[PDB]
């Protein structure tokens, strides 16, 4: 039932900064966190991080940790991901999806619900280059 | 912490059986695994949570197993439709490595 889709730019030049948007269009943002994974081309899948919807907890790849900003909007029903420092290398396939089953409702109780992660969408394809 | 996949590729016929690997660096609970299904040009797809829990909507054909490091998905009977890269990773995601199933 719930439909969403990735969105963004496709050739950014180094030295800028890439910002892409997910959007939901079945359902709300509520009780449910909200994930990155990318794929270079020539390797398999990997983790960037993910936040809550309230925007009170957010869990992050070590690697990627000090260039990285995802936020997510409970109105406009977009989740916004933006990365410094654009390398050549940063090439790769975007993914956008909600994780797990839980709605661990606080920042004194704890986080606590990290199960599964459905519906993945489409997917887009960022570019580096200097043509 | 750390997760391997073994054997890295496979290739097989229709009416067969295949068996993964998926072993974690230190102790899991059996709560924390997923498997994927991966295909190429499309968009990826949950198979199995929690290890046993079966996803709606995907066959019975695919069964997992295992306990504490050593984590297995079994396919009964393979079909020509089953041509994918096939992921398990934990519920932070942090690790993965990848296992492309081929057919014969
Ligand atoms: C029973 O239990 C339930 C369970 O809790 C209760 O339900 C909650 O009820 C609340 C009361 O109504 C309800 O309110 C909302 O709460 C929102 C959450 O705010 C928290 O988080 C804020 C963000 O914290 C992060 O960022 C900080 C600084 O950046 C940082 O210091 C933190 O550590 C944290 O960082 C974490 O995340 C990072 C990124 O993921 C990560 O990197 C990092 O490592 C950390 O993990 C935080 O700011 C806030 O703390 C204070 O904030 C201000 C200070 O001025 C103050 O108002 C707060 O009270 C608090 O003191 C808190 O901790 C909150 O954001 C919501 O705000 C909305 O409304 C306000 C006012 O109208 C408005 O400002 C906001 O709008 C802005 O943002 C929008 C986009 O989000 C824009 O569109 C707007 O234009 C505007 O810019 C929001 O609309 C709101 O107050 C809440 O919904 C319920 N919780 C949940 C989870 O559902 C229930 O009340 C209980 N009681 C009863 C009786 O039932
Ligand atoms: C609104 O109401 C709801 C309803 O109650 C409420 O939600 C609950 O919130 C509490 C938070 O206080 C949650 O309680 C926590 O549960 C944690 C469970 O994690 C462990 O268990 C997982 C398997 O489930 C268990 O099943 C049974 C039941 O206990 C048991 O027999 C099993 O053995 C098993 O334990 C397991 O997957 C999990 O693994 C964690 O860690 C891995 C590490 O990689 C991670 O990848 C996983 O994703 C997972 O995070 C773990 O084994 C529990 O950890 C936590 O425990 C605290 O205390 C212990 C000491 O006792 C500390 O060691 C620990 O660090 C924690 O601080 C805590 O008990 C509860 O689960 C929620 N309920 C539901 C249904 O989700 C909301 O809070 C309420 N909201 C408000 C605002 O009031
Ligand atoms: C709790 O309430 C919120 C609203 O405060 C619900 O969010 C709405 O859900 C309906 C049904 O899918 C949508 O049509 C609305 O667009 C949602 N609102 C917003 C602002 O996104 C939320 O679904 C409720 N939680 C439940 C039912 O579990």
């Amino acid at each position: 039932q719930v439909q969403l889709q990735e969105s963004g730019p496709g050739l950014v030049k180094p030295s800028e900064t890439l910002s892409v948007t997910c959007r939901v269009s079945g359902g709300s943002l509520d009780l449910y966190y909200w994930s990155w994974i990318r794929q270079p081309p020539g390797k398999g899948l990997q983790w960037i991080g993910f936040v809550y919807f309230d925007g009170s907890y957010g869990d992050y790849d070590p690697s990627l940790r000090s260039r990285v900003t995802i936020s997510a909007d409970m109105s406009k029903n977009q989740i916004s991901l933006r990365l410094k420092s654009v390398t050549p290398a940063d090439t790769a396939v975007y993914y956008c999806a909600r994780l797990g089953p839980g709605g661990i409702f606080d920042r004194w109780t704890g986080h606590y619900g990290d199960k599964w992660l459905d519906p993945w969408g489409q997917g887009t394809l960022v570019t580096v280059s200097s043509a | 912490i750390d997760l391997t996949q073994s054997p890295r590729t496979l290739s097989l016929s229709a009416g067969e059986r295949a068996t993964l690997l998926c072993r974690a660096s230190q102790s899991v609970s059996n709560v924390a695994l997923a498997w994927y299904q991966h295909k190429p040009g499309q968009a990826p797809r949950l198979l199995l949570h929690e290890a046993s829990t079966r996803a709606t909507g995907i066959p019975d054909r695919f069964i997992g197993s295992g306990s504490g490091r050593d984590f297995t998905l079994t396919i009964t009977s393979l079909e020509p439709e089953d041509f994918a890269v096939y992921y398990c990773q934990l519920s932070g995601r942090r690790l993965g490595q990848g296992t492309k199933v081929e057919i014969k």
